[PDB]
């Protein structure tokens, strides 16, 4: 029942010094070796320090670890923060034939230009109609800030059932992109004269419409 | 030096058997007195230790994962494999086979993490539908066209335009959960309106988990 | 506030935006090296822990 | 230059146009309270003494 207590979020400005704790509940930290791991998002972890006071060959001198067995908290002193240091930190122990890791500490620093929400619409295809399905796709792209609200409209009638939208996502040109889908039956597609998707962004509204043709 | 490579499928159904094999190139499993271990990491969560093994029959397991982990070492093929039983939906984690020497020490070399998201026993092929551009689908001198990837399971799907020839203006959107279980997304490209009736645009939607490759041509809408 | 010349009496408010000498520089009692006003801005964020 | 954060080594140049902080509070590097622009114009005049 030995676990390593690690702070969830630690955030400081670059260039200063920080302290990351690793606290053991039952077993003392001086009983077993503690290994710290620094892992990029979407990448394999890499050992940043081991044996509690000495460094691996490859990392800078700033990654220093200390052991305070009185409070049962293992400390990792990191000084002079940079851009590449913004990553997950995990501490390891061994207990007794059962390797136990830490909770995890990541650093987050806390930038896009404004843009115009170009919106395009498509009607359901004939191949989809032959499959007894219909879907109206609403697309929001090249916009900033990434906070848009979607509202489908039937024949002058709001639509909420079957509405699926996507959270705004960063593009390659530093803008946001978004989507909205309206699952619909083939007979309801031809029941109304027109279907329109309205996009509200920063007060302004961009509206397009489609019709069964 | 030495490197570690994982294999095996990226999927497993609920209440089934997982089979992930990690291979060794550039070194020997039996030589050096070297141990072997597996580590998983859920997305957004901390690392979790599964178990460790020796080149002999010595092994040890996490008591949370006890009586469920079966790991074996075959020296002839110079690799080691882990078998997991009674897998659930909470076992969705990025699995790392871990080259490590000191049992109380460190995982000095890490293999690349294979994504194994446990499916919801609903794996199925995608339904690709064309998105026909029209006069109301363009705003100015540029037009938009794409393909709709709807009703597929599980993640992910790779969509490419003209076998990767068209990359500029191509936007890939994250998927969203539908009203009933399944996923849906789309991939679109912005092109000038002059090249609508003179250029052919074909989207290539690939679904490796369902082993389905669908090529759908995109044409302007024909009014009927 | 981060800095002070010495201790302060309890139940006393200090609004001094006057130079604090970390070492010893007069710097016209306005600003310069080794002389800063003690006031400091925070680092609040709704996405904190 | 009238204001500087720290003492400077001999034989160098200071060109940094960042708003010097008269107080420890950051101002996002803008001419606000407790933070003033370290560069100033001269007062040269042909009719001086």
């Amino acid at each position: 029942n030995f676990m390593l207590t690690q702070p969830h979020s630690v955030s400081e400005s670059p260039g200063k010094t920080v302290t990351i704790s690793c606290t053991g509940s039952s077993g003392s930290i001086a009983s077993n070796y503690v290994q710290w791991y620094q892992q990029r998002p979407g990448s394999a972890p890499t050992t940043v320090i081991y044996e509690d006071n000495q460094r691996p060959s490859g990392v800078p001198d700033r990654f220093s670890g200390s052991i305070d067995s009185s409070s049962n908290s293992a400390s990792l002193t990191i000084s002079g923060l940079k851009t590449e240091d913004e990553a997950d930190y995990y501490c390891q122990s061994y207990d007794s034939s059962n390797v136990v890791f830490g909770g995890g500490t990541k650093l987050t620093v806390l930038g896009q230009p404004k843009a115009a929400p170009s919106v395009t619409l498509f009607p359901p295809s004939s191949e989809e109609l032959q499959a007894n399905k219909a879907t109206l796709v609403c697309l929001i792209s090249d916009f900033y800030p990434g906070a848009v609200t979607v509202a489908w409209k039937a024949d002058s009638s709001p639509v909420k059932a079957g509405v699926e939208t996507t959270t705004p996502s960063k593009q390659s040109n530093n803008k946001y992109a978004a989507s909205s889908y309206l699952s619909l039956t083939p007979e309801q597609w031809k029941s109304h004269r027109s279907y329109s998707c309205q996009v509200t962004h920063e007060g302004s509204t961009v509206e397009k419409t489609v019709a069964p043709t | 030096q030495v490197q570690l490579q994982e294999s095996g499928p990226g999927l497993v159904k609920p209440s089934e058997t997982l089979s992930l094999t990690c291979t060794v190139s550039g070194g020997s499993v039996s030589s050096g007195g070297y141990f072997w271990s597996w580590i998983r990491q859920p997305p957004g969560k901390g690392l979790e230790w599964i178990g460790c093994i020796y080149y002999s029959g010595s092994t040890n397991y996490n008591p949370s994962l006890k009586s469920r982990v079966t790991i074996s070492v075959d020296t002839s093929k110079d690799q080691f494999s882990l078998k997991l039983s009674s897998v659930t939906a909470a076992d969705t984690a990025v699995y790392y086979c871990a080259r490590q020497l000191w049992l109380r020490g460190r995982f000095d070399y890490w293999g690349q993490g294979t994504l194994v998201t446990v499916s919801s026993a609903s794996t199925k092929g995608p339904s690709v539908f064309p998105l026909a551009p029209s006069s109301k689908s363009t705003s100015g001198g540029t037009a938009a066209l794409g393909c709709l990837v709807k009703d597929y399971f599980p993640e992910p799907v790779t969509v490419s335009w003209n076998s990767g020839a068209l990359t500029s203006g191509v936007h890939t959107f994250p998927a969203v959960l539908q009203s009933s279980g399944l996923y849906s997304l789309s991939s679109v490209v912005t092109v000038p309106s002059s090249s609508l009736g003179t250029q052919t645009y074909i989207c290539n939607v690939n679904h490796k988990p369902s082993n389905t490759k669908v090529d759908k041509k995109v044409e302007p809408k024909s009014c009927d | 506030r981060l800095f002070r010349k010495s201790n302060l009496k309890p139940f006393e408010r200090d609004i001094s935006t006057e130079i604090y000498q970390a070492g010893s520089t007069p710097c016209n009692g306005v600003e310069g090296f080794n002389c800063y006003f003690p006031l400091q801005s925070y680092g609040f964020q709704p996405t904190n822990g």
